[PDB]
RNA sequence: CGGUCUCCUCGACUAGACGUCGCUUGUCCACGGACGAAAUGCAGCUAAGGGAAGUCGGCAAACUGGCCGUGCACCUUUGGAAGAUACGGUGGCUCCAGAGGCCAUGGCUCGUGUGGAACUGUUGCUGUGCAGGGGAAUCUGACUGUUUAAUUGAAACCCA
RNA sequence: UGGCCCUGGCCGCAGUGCUGGUGGAUUUCGUGCAUGCGCAUGCCCCACUUGAUCGCAAGAGCUUCUGACCUAUCAGCUUGACUGUGGUGUAUCGGACCACAGUGGCCUUGACGGGUAACGGAGAAUCAGGGUUCGAUUCCGGAGAGGGAGCCUGAGAGACGGCUACCACUACCAAGGUGGGCAGCAGGCACGCAAAUUGCCCCAUGCAAAGACAGUCUGUGAGGCAGCGACGAACAGUA
RNA sequence: GAUCUGUGAAUGGCUCCUUACAUCAGCAGUCAUCUACGUGAUAGAGUGUGCUCGGUCCACCUGCAAGGACCCCAUUGGACAUCCACCAAAACCUUGUGGCUAAUACACGUUCGACCCAGUCAGCCAUGCAACACUCGGCAU
């Protein structure tokens, strides 16, 4: 079937190489997963490997556990769309959920939690407690607080549309997985959009 | 020169999370200018360039600033070319000695190594390299030292 | 054609044959497992009504449900699937055997059909004798099941037992099945000895913690 | 189709068992013990060629097990255990207790004790890790896991473990000045005082050892074992020649001495 | 229905002064009408199964056909042979890349000129007109050109 | 450390329970022992076994460096070809595969191609020395199971005394259907200059299994022992 | 005997067709990995929010900050085998059906196997500068 080994690729010269055995189990390959972006139920098929042992293509992933790692916050978050990719934009098209890709997310969390937490309300909506009043201002008096101007414009309209990463490897975890993107690694993707948006 | 990568994605360090609220002066170098940059010193013998601890490169298969571990044989050839990105080609010139003529061979091997950026060197210079896992199909060994 | 008809309620089985047409081509599109009347094969079987469970053909090959056709299809086939069989299949092969669809034809040689519903008279291989169940139940929550009994009183004296009467040579038989899922006290001691040592070793690592702490 | 192997062939049998190569086609290949196939002993050999209570295969399955051969204090049923260094066999039904060592040629040989020397065991540290809840442990090399081991107990020293309660009871530096024993290669058998560590890092340092009288040789510190804190206190018994190898010209003379002697009645 | 000098010469498809259709201009004039309109004929087409068995002879017709990509043998005067032979594709739609210019890296103009992909269809797309069948030899004239207007276009004449 | 939210919604992050197991033994009171005087406290079966984790051991996969025969009447070879970035896939690294970038990579120190009186090595025969020739064959490694290819099960197989299909031959048939795989051991036909018995047995050596032996026959064409055997060796007789 | 289940059949035996840095030999790496049997250790799941919330029984008001009465623990379920019976087929190491009956099969289930601590929620206390910020309460800044 699949074989990832290198008997039929021709030697580092440009010389061809005569095989002399047929395909050993050890070094199959199986068909890509090619996750796909699907509003509403997810596909995790189990796969027996190597040692008996578990992977898990995920077909037609909705979400998953998005990290906000400034913040220590991991919320799941219900991906939108696929909005970049490094390299192919084939993958964009069809939606393809693989790792490092570039999806809009939810984000209605980390909002909720951000007021919850902080208690700090960042959109305008559109009994209390002592104890929470404290904490609440202890959190905001705390160090490194403050939200960046990037994230905050995100945050800040009614419908939240977070630009995170894939971080798992969904093919392989069954996990659509990420983290928000923040500081220069945000401006990077966000002048992509820009320059697609504009071009 | 070889710093420059591509503008198709945002490359960052895997072990140094730029966003950091109260980061540690862990990375913080005593020679720069409070960029944090993980590194490490692999430790046959040889020193982590300067270049290396106080760069701003990125680059995964070199063995300073990534998770790629140097063991395995160590060998020394000359640079005959850089004509691949990062990849260096090495030649090692040595002496096969026949036995029933008591006299030896001119013989040598190429290697396509790889080059980090934290390395100047022209070509014909002469480098040490250790042995990585493989990083593509060719390549096996990244370059420790460049010896002028 | 051959009709292979079972009695469950009374627990027995027995063949007839039919070889007038103008009954058996009513069984032409009776797709396999659905009931259908006795009365339009055989005016001695009103009422009744019988579940068109199995089949053979001419050659022999079964007749798989689920297959939607009326010819043989070869197939890829599981053991213990219909078709197969699980102790022919080196624990896991499959194999590609033939077998005939569900639909009905006249290239049925055997059908093997079940009563669910019992007529007016009674039939005189199936329902003139019924047959009686060989074994009683034998782990201990079925044999409760049967006899209505609480956990308060035990099945050890309610246990079916099997008559073998005093034959030659050999003296009247009460054969008795050993019990299974039976809780004694016996039962109850070792399960305790095992939880008991596994508590002690949990104690034992946690002290050597502490100590090493 | 291929896995792994089951046979062993008794020409590939290892050299220090003095399997005959006419004596069968096949020699019983260990299990995957706790000791290395090519630095033990299978209780077969252990029970029908050593200890010639076994006359066969078959007897040496019986007496395994009918469940009195005791190694390293406990029953082992297992006609191809890995039997290996420093451990301790016990047959009570017979009496008989010995360590199983290394003579100067480099063989196992069983050294009879007595009853301290049989209630624990001596056996050497060869990794030190960590696992889950934070539990530092140290694997040794009769590959036993020893769970909560002293903080100041570095990898290559050697413990004094008591066979009854399976925890440590002393453990033994590998500094230099300690005695010391080879296990493996041309010197293995041979017991000598450390005297250098070269170090050699990415490979194999190397230990120079001076043996009991004056001689002097080297080995790999991965190849020595430690066996006291010095050569007045060895912590455990020790074979006839005490871990001084002869001259081959000084053992050929024995030989032909001993045999002498012997036809000499 | 032959021949006869020159000038101007639109739109769409297209490589196009080919070919097909249309605005401007001009014209419906050629002896007509009925009857589905015999046989025969001169023209246009088809035809199962076979495939030159027809015939002096594959005559006549048919096959092929544009473009793009890959590729191409003998022989050779080294120029060719060659479009050798051959293989794959070709629509519609929605996109992704891709070249330039002007005003002042934004406004505007901006590849009917190319490559890729997704979807799509009863596999079908140079969809019509148009549009090589190919290969292997012998004789012969080197070639190109010329020729008996009105039965011979040739191996004849001429040429270097 | 975070991965539930404001009453439904969303997750459901898959998994892990020393078995709702078995045998033998047997006295299970919570206070029986005792202390201090029943009151308070330490004890009140042994093994086997399904499974989870961490090592070790035993293996495997992949990878490193150096080292192979003849041939130029083979001088240029290569276009996933060589590197890179991001993914995929895998048990795992990797152009192994893909998308996008670049134009590399090897070569008279013989690349690429061709040949096989090519499985490789340990080794064998000679050998003053240096070397020459061979190595199908017992030990190790590889490959295969009629040619290909695809798989399931499983820790492990691209298994063939497993399955599936096509090809080449082929066996049974009641013609609808069913099958095959000796380069395992014997044996047969061919092919040839050219190579053995359709034997007995698990006694030894080992292996496997739910398994010491016996009551009560574990299996084993592995392996052993015999038969045939002027291959080839050693020792004797034919006085 | 049989049968289900477990486990083995991937070892061994044969052969040398292929195969020219390929195989292989020695050396080395896995800090890039897998693992049944073997062995040494290990193992405390009522558990998506502090609670409501393991299951029932009451309360209050778009829930609460201190509120309760019991129950779980003598251990689950449904099958299909061997068996009986009727059998299809010329056969087949091909096969159907009906009725029982097991589990270390399969499914399913898990309180007392913890305790404490961290943490999360809430409340309260002692004491202190201060008229600055953001607000709950009244009005269209």
């Amino acid at each position: 079937g699949i074989t990832r080994w290198d008997l039929h690729k021709k030697r580092a010269t440009g010389g061809k190489r005569h095989i002399h055995r047929k395909k050993r189990k050890f070094e199959l390959g199986r068909p890509p997963a090619a996750t796909k972006l699907v509003h509403g139920e997810r596909r995790v098929r189990r796969v027996r490997t190597r040692g008996g042992n578990r992977k898990w293509r995920a077909l037609r992933l909705s979400g998953g556990i998005f990290s906000w790692g400034s913040e220590n916050t991991a919320k799941h978050c219900r991906i939108l769309d696929v909005v970049y990719n490094a390299t192919n934009n084939e993958l964009v098209r069809t939606k393809t959920l693989v790792k490092g890709c570039i999806v809009q997310i939810d984000g209605t969390p980390f909002r909720n939690w951000y007021y919850k937490w902080y208690g700090i309300r960042l959109c305008n909506p559109k009994r209390v407690y002592k104890n929470h009043l404290r904490k609440t201002h202890l959190r905001r008096k705390q160090k490194g607080f403050g939200l960046e101007e990037g994230l905050q414009a995100q945050l800040a309209v009614p419908v939240c549309k977070i630009l995170a990463r894939i971080s798992s490897r969904p093919g392989q975890d069954g996990r659509a997985n990420g983290y928000i993107l923040e500081g220069k690694e945000l401006e990077f993707y966000q002048k992509k959009l820009d320059k697609k948006k504009h071009k | 020169t070889e710093v420059e990568l591509d503008d198709n994605a945002f490359h960052k360090q895997d072990n140094i999370f730029l966003a950091a609220k109260n980061p540690s002066s862990k990375w913080v170098a005593p020679g720069s200018k409070g960029r944090r940059r993980w590194w490490k010193k692999i430790g046959l013998g040889f020193k982590t360039p300067k270049a290396a601890i106080l760069g701003t490169y990125i680059d995964h298969k070199c063995p300073f600033t990534s998770k790629v571990s140097i063991r395995g044989r160590i060998l020394r050839g000359i640079i005959i070319r850089h004509k691949m990105f990062r990849t260096v080609v090495v030649r090692r010139n040595y002496l096969h000695y026949q036995k029933k003529y008591k006299r030896y061979e001119k013989r040598h091997k190429n290697w396509s190594v790889h080059i980090s950026p934290a390395f100047d060197f022209s070509i014909g210079d002469e480098v040490v390299f250790g042995q990585c896992r493989p990083l593509s199909k060719t390549v096996t060994f990244n370059v420790l030292q460049v010896v002028p | 054609m051959k009709f292979n008809i079972a009695s469950p309620q009374c627990g027995t089985i027995k063949q007839f044959e039919i070889d007038d047409e103008k009954k058996l081509v009513q069984l032409n599109d009776k797709r396999l497992a659905q009931e259908f009347d006795g009365e339009i094969l055989d005016d001695k079987w009103k009422g009744y009504v019988f579940k068109i469970v199995g089949g053979c053909d001419k050659q022999g090959f079964p007749m798989k449900q689920g297959v939607l056709v009326n010819s043989r299809v070869k197939l890829l086939l599981k053991g213990g699937t219909v078709g197969c069989r699980k102790w022919r299949v080196r624990s896991g092969e499959r194999r590609r055997k033939t077998i005939r669809g569900c639909i009905v034809s006249q290239d049925i040689a055997l059908l093997n059909l079940k009563i669910v519903t019992e007529g007016e008279e009674k039939i005189e291989g199936l329902t003139d004798t019924t047959v009686p169940r060989r074994l009683g139940p034998k782990r201990a929550s079925k044999i409760r099941r049967l006899f209505n009994l609480t956990k308060e009183d035990d099945v050890r004296k309610f246990v079916i037992r099997r008559e073998l009467p005093a034959k030659d040579n050999k003296k009247a038989r009460s054969k008795a099945p050993k019990i299974q899922r039976l809780i004694t006290p016996a039962v109850i001691r070792r399960r305790a000895n095992k939880k008991r040592k596994i508590l002690k070793k949990l104690a034992q690592s946690k002290a050597e913690r502490e100590a090493y702490n | 189709a291929r896995g792994p192997k089951k046979h062993l062939k008794r020409l590939a049998a290892p050299k220090h068992w003095m399997m005959d190569k006419l004596g069968g086609i096949f020699a019983p290949k260990p299990r995957a013990g706790p000791h290395k196939s090519q630095q033990c002993l299978p209780l077969i050999l252990i029970v029908r060629n050593r200890l010639k209570y076994a006359l066969n295969y078959r007897e040496a399955h019986m007496i395994l097990k009918q469940r009195y051969v005791k190694v390293d204090g406990k029953v082992r049923t297992d006609i191809k255990f890995p039997a290996g260094f420093m451990d301790v066999i016990e047959i009570p039904k017979t009496g008989d207790k010995f360590r199983v060592l290394y003579d100067t040629k480099g063989r196992f040989i069983l050294h009879k004790i007595k009853g301290e020397e049989v209630d624990f065991k001596l056996c050497k540290v060869v990794k030190k890790g960590t696992a889950k809840k934070e539990t530092p442990y140290v694997v040794t090399h009769d590959g036993r896991t020893l769970r909560f081991p002293d903080p100041n107990l570095k990898k290559n020293d050697t413990v004094v473990i008591d066979l009854k309660t399976g925890k440590i009871k002393e453990w033994v530096r590998f500094k230099v000045g300690c005695l010391l024993m080879v296990t493996s290669g041309a010197n293995t058998g041979r017991v000598g005082e450390l005297v250098n560590r070269e170090r050699h890092p990415g490979s194999f340092d190397i230990i120079h050892l001076k043996d009991a009288a004056d001689n002097k040789f080297a080995t790999r510190a991965d190849n020595v074992f430690v066996i006291g804190s010095s050569i007045y206190h060895p912590l455990v018994s020790l074979p006839k020649l005490k871990g001084v190898k002869l001259s081959i010209v000084e053992d050929r003379e024995k030989k032909l001495a001993h045999n002498s002697k012997k036809q000499k009645q």
